[PDB]
């Protein structure tokens, strides 16, 4: 493959760049195109940065670039280093998260946080170089469900009703740390997104076996928790022998169950691109296994 | 660089296949002795939907050879469920002949060495091509008519995200997606499991796809080929 | 089609709970333009009974009933108003097809069997495909029911019409493996295809009906009397009269001021006059623009625009907020140093509507808007056009101009800006009958839109006849 | 009357253009192919006003 | 890329000579070090007696995988393996590997020649199965879990001597209840609870959100979608919410599928193309 990049500069660069760019080596920064030489146009996710147009829209590009790890600078060129999968690698977070041993890492685009400074860099021109979060699992699949159910309960409703619950879906705590999804349009891309949700969902109603049904309320006249208070709770303001016992109806609608619970899950889960075992303590790199 | 395993298989698969390259597919029989049966897309082909007719009986006319008369009497007994018997191995290197037949596959990497493809199978969701590409090998089921009708199809896309290769698949496929659901309609007693699956197959370049034949028992069948393909097998993951 | 057949089924697992039937409907160039048609954002419809009353409403009445208020501090009603007007529409699923067709070609092309009376062809540059829901409020159907259809586009403009549930089932009541629904409606097809006017006959659609349909299976009744008719077109006279009896409000007003003064106009507009000049023909004159006036006012009158906005939900709060600004007690001197500063006031230039009135050859335009200042040195108006160039239509002697200001007081200006100067009384009027009639839409969220209020919306939502369809 | 106007020039049916991922990750279409033969050079395609 | 295992404990003739036995098995260590005690080898430090199977699985998924590949003395030597190579792998569970298998690890579920024990401590290594198999386990595990609260009854009694029952081939064996004293541990106990709460929530949520997508396009799916619904509520005939509520109904339909991703997924460790006749022992390329 195009193991090394060349990303070649047209702005001369300062003795600040240089500085300021070299401090930034083992940074993760995407690529469109996967290609032997690029211009530093091409480089991040500036050319993509567009507010008007959602969060979900600048997600999806994110999603299908391709992701290196800089290098040495030298004069007007940066060459980046494509990652291979399971080698072992330095990577450096710019973004505000906190990494713990043994995370799984996913790329984003970058978050609202609090101080909104947020050290832009590389302000050569117009172009800057805006590179993404490289965010842990957790996080990350919170986020992509926020922003599923933001879309999926604000359809049809006005902004007076939406607002406050908006609100409090945009913020995210994590670690300690308070972050805010910028633009959560509704966009074509989150309609199919929606529409796969409530397939898969009258999938899951349609062919849950009566055991996967009953079993809920069957604890709840034998056991109470706080955690069943909790399910209870979340069915009561809608709220027996088996007449059929069946290994083999339950081992087919089990089987295909899960299928519709992966399709389900696959709307929140994203993919991990770097698994971390070792972090600097003061959080500034860490080791990782690249992956794909 | 690549990795490579010795497999044994009878006459009768190999009748049509015999040629240095080819992908090979392990499939399951209810059986003691026959468990696993190694098979080529081109056997895969008779059972397929959307193969034409003139094809369809181009391959039946070779592959009448007990062997292969027994393989896809197995491969059609249990409907609306085809990939869960399979397992997917490497694309083939250079073979050796006999009433017992060895042929050696590369699981992994690439050291010509060409991925061989019948022409109805291979299918481009895009017109253009990106300069590196990614092949995949998916199967999609019809619940329009009685029993399942398998389509099987063998597909290059600039696309190596997983959710975005889905969406545009689902996009293509939405007759199919009608299909899964009116079936859960129409015969609530039978269990379907997806609408169809993807498994990934290796990188190729966009200028290396070329279209020919590749004559067995001196019938002309359509091929397109992959020149330098580099081995890279995922899992079957489903799609509804 | 698939929207028709959706909302039959739609409708149906509703049916217990609502009670309504589900009316199936096209339109075409005959209701709507192309541009209204590719842009169309939101159907909505509303069902009124044979007394005049909305479905949506308490079934006997509401505090609604009252009359209206003039204080800007109540807003006929304020959020709750608001609130119960919002309630009365119901949304609608509908699909446009953009480009030239004929509808049974349209149809047999689809899964769908037609077998009509006689086969007279249909031809139409769009189609827009809706259901309404029509509510039985039991197993039985009155012809003096009315529905009214709402189209809406993405600015919140919306366009009414009303057509009664009497010429809807003129005829259509005059004469009362496994298999799935779908198959089964297409195959059992369409057999009617009929012709309706709205009450006003302003605009024909077309309804289609269907035979698989559950409206069939119910054997539900329907009737008309001749009294409920009666009324039903009594309560549509009121609904129609309501901008009427506004302008006659703001006409009694103005002759009633006139006669109260004595004739005597105070100058309230800025405009250098001479004495030396026949006053007397420009009295003659403001007769005669005052008589054409009425002889052209209209719904787009400045009174109405005028209103619009007060009955919008921000309005009352916003009002007493007013209120308490312009009302504050004076600061005192810590509060000067080490407090807030103080709120900015109103500012200098407000916004008016106007219509202005010319006698030579008479026109009468309504819906203008003009920007209003006070100059320095006098504290007369200056009227500007909203690009900032002053409106000379002060200067001119065969035009008279009405304005109203924001919080409905009226000014009706001779040439010189002498004027008569009085509010706009909306005691005459329910304020049900004004809150219904005249309030603006309020957007739910939809394909393209942020979810955060007050952004620039990206490109707007189209359907396009004339490119190929993007996906 | 577009499948007239189609027939009367010698243009063929029309084509959706790149999605966003697809223009990102793909560098052209090139919807011309080249002809048989060419006898002169490069086609130097007249633009009209 | 090799590990340093170390023992706190006195070593012996039989201890050291049942150790190299096991000199290509796969071995879990919690996380990457150089030098490693005894204590952190195999899964032993999780076992407990509240939790069991579900959280084994859980915890298994998150450790890094290792190949045992000396002891020199008083230590053992471990190499972890990366992703593409060809490596030489130990069969110690219950079944026979097939060239071209696709192998999964889970918890253990039987166990005596393998168990090096040593102060209350023993080595526990997990089971490498083809992945069919680790999925057919799993679902029966998971409906033994359903039936857990009707014992009461002779058929479901029947019912699940029969689950537990799995047959594999040339192997046969039985999967062990995940009820124990009549009731069910913690782990899978939510699972279960989890896997009918998003059932149920699904089942009361789709139809509104249904109404919501079908306002904006029509679709044909919607259409058949709508219409299995009203199906649905007619078998369930044999007999507003506020928007705080709604989201928090979302929300926990969400939450509980993010319980399940343990089960529903199952990831693919190895996959085997070269293996001795004796099926001890096989060699095979590394997922990861």
């Amino acid at each position: 493959m195009e193991a090394n990049i060349f990303c070649t500069f047209d702005h001369k660069l300062s003795i600040a760049d240089v500085g300021k760019l070299t401090k930034l080596v083992a940074a993760v920064v995407p690529i469109p195109q996967r290609l032997h030489l690029i211009k530093h146009y091409q480089l991040g996710l500036h050319q993509f940065v567009d507010h008007t147009r959602g969060y979900v829209r600048l997600r999806g590009l994110l999603r299908n670039m391709t992701l290196t790890l800089m290098r040495r600078v030298e004069g007007n060129q940066i060459l980046l280093h494509v990652p291979t999968h399971g080698l072992l690698y330095t990577v450096l977070n710019t973004g505000p998260v906190t990494w713990e041993k043994g995370d799984a890492l996913c790329v984003l685009p970058p978050l609202f946080h609090g101080p909104l400074a947020r050290e832009n860099l590389l302000t050569l021109g117009q172009w800057e170089l805006v590179l993404p979060w490289i965010v842990p699992m957790p996080l990350a699949l919170e986020i992509n469900q926020r922003l599923l159910i933001m879309g999926l309960f604000s359809l049809d409703r006005s902004y007076e009703e939406v607002k406050a619950a908006v609100q409090q879906l945009q913020t995210i705590t994590f670690r300690d740390a308070t972050f805010t999804i910028p633009d959560p349009v509704i966009d074509q891309h989150l309609l199919i997104d929606m529409k796969t949700a409530c397939l898969s969902m009258s999938m899951v109603a349609n062919l849950a076996s009566e055991l996967t049904m009953t079993y809920v309320r069957k604890l709840a006249l034998e056991d109470s928790s706080m955690l069943l208070v909790k399910c209870q709770e979340l069915l009561m303001r809608l709220d027996a022998r088996p007449q059929h016992v069946s290994p083999d109806d339950e081992i087919a609608r089990l089987s295909a169950l899960f299928v519709m619970l992966r399709q389900l899950d696959d709307l929140i889960r994203e993919q991990v691109v770097f698994t971390v075992c070792d972090v600097s303590p003061d959080n500034k790199s860490a080791t990782c296994i690249f992956k794909g | 660089q690549a990795l490579t395993a010795r497999f044994f298989v009878p006459e009768g698969l190999v009748e049509f296949e015999a040629q240095p390259g080819a992908l090979l597919i392990r499939m399951e029989t209810g059986c003691d002795s026959p468990r696993h049966l190694y098979i080529s897309l081109y056997l895969l082909g008779i059972r397929a939907s959307n193969v034409s007719a003139s094809t369809r009986c181009l391959l039946e006319s070779v592959y009448t050879a007990s062997a292969a008369r027994a393989a896809l009497q197995w491969l059609d007994l249990g409907p609306h469920l085809l990939h869960r018997r399979l397992e997917t191995l490497g694309c083939v290197k250079t073979v050796s002949l006999g009433i017992t037949s060895l042929l050696t596959c590369v699981m992994r990497g690439y050291l010509v060495f060409a991925l061989m493809i019948p022409k109805d199978m291979y299918l481009t969701w895009e017109e253009t091509r990106g300069r590196l590409q990614y092949v995949y090998l998916i199967i999609v089921y019809d619940y329009d008519g009685p029993e399942t009708r398998p389509g099987i199809y063998v597909l290059t896309s600039s696309i190596a995200h997983w959710q975005t290769l889905v969406d545009v698949a689902r996009g293509k496929f939405a007759r199919e997606r009608c299909s899964f659901v009116n079936r859960r309609i129409t015969r609530p007693r039978q269990i379907p499991l997806c609408t169809g699956v993807i498994q990934k197959l290796g990188w190729c370049l966009a200028d290396d796809i070329h279209t020919s034949f590749l004559v067995h028992k001196e019938l002309k069948l359509s091929v397109v080929r992959l020149d330098n393909f580099s081995v890279e097998l995922g899992d079957f993951r489903e799609f509804v | 089609m698939e929207t028709h057949l959706y909302s039959d089924l739609a409708f149906e697992a509703r049916f217990a709970d609502d009670e309504q039937l589900p009316l199936h409907l096209v339109l075409d160039q005959e209701v709507l333009s192309n541009e209204e048609a590719e842009t169309l954002r939101y159907v909505y419809y509303r069902n009124v009974d044979s007394a005049g009353r909305s479905t949506g409403r308490a079934p006997g009445g509401d505090e609604d009933d009252a009359p209206a208020s003039d204080d800007a501090e109540d807003a006929v009603g304020g959020d709750r108003a608001f609130d119960r007007e919002r309630r009365t529409w119901q949304r609608a699923c509908f699909r446009v097809l953009p480009r030239p067709l004929e509808l049974l070609d349209y149809l047999r092309q689809s899964g769908l069997t037609v077998t009509l009376e006689k086969e007279q062809r249909v031809r139409m540059f769009y189609a827009v495909f809706t259901t309404l829901g029509l509510r039985c409020p039991d197993n039985r159907l009155s012809g003096a029911q009315t529905l009214h259809l709402r189209l809406v586009w993405p600015d919140g403009s919306y366009r009414d019409w009303e057509f009664l549930a009497r010429d809807l089932l003129r005829e259509e009541m005059e004469a009362n493996d496994e298999v799935a629904r779908t198959d089964e409606w297409k195959g059992a097809g369409v057999s009617r295809l009929r012709e309706v006017w709205d009450v006003q006959h302003r605009v024909r659609l077309r309804v289609l009906w269907y035979v698989n349909s559950f409206w069939r299976s119910r054997e539900l009744s329907y009737d008309d009397h001749e009294v409920e008719l009666y009324r039903a077109l009594d309560a549509y006279r009121a609904r129609i009269a309501v901008e009427y009896v506004l302008i006659r409000a703001v006409r009694d007003e103005i002759y009633a001021v006139l006669r109260r003064d004595g004739g005597a106009l105070p100058q309230r507009f800025a405009c250098h006059v001479s004495r030396n000049m026949s006053w007397r023909v420009v009295w003659e004159l403001c007769r005669h623009a005052l008589a054409l006036w009425m002889d052209w006012a209209d719904v787009r009158s400045c009174i109405i625009k005028a209103l619009t906005p007060r009955l919008s939900r921000g309005a009352a709060a916003a009002a007493q907020r007013a209120r308490r600004q312009r009302e504050r007690s004076a600061p005192k001197p810590q509060e000067l140093l080490f407090g807030p500063r103080n709120e900015s006031g109103p500012p200098a230039e407000q916004t008016w509507y106007a219509d202005v009135v010319r006698c030579v050859r008479a026109q009468v335009d309504l819906g203008v808007e003009v920007r209003a200042a006070r100059c320095p040195r006098t504290g007369l108006w200056i009227v500007r056009d909203r690009r900032g160039r002053l409106r000379r239509w002060l200067s001119q002697p065969e035009v008279c101009v009405l304005y109203v200001t924001p919080d409905l007081d009226f000014y009706w200006v001779l040439p010189g800006g002498f004027a008569v100067s009085s509010r706009v009384t909306l005691h005459g009027l329910a304020q049900r009958a004004l809150r219904d009639r005249f309030q603006n839409f309020e957007a739910v969220l939809a394909r393209g839109m942020h979810v955060e209020a007050g952004r620039q919306e990206p490109e707007t939502p189209r359907v396009s006849g004339r490119r190929l369809p993007f996906d | 009357v577009d499948r007239w106007i189609r027939h009367a020039a010698g243009v063929e049916r029309p084509q959706l253009l790149d999605t966003e991922t697809i223009s990102m990750l793909t560098f052209g279409s090139m919807s011309e192919r080249n002809a048989a033969a060419t006898v002169h050079g490069q086609k130097a395609a007249c633009e009209l006003i």
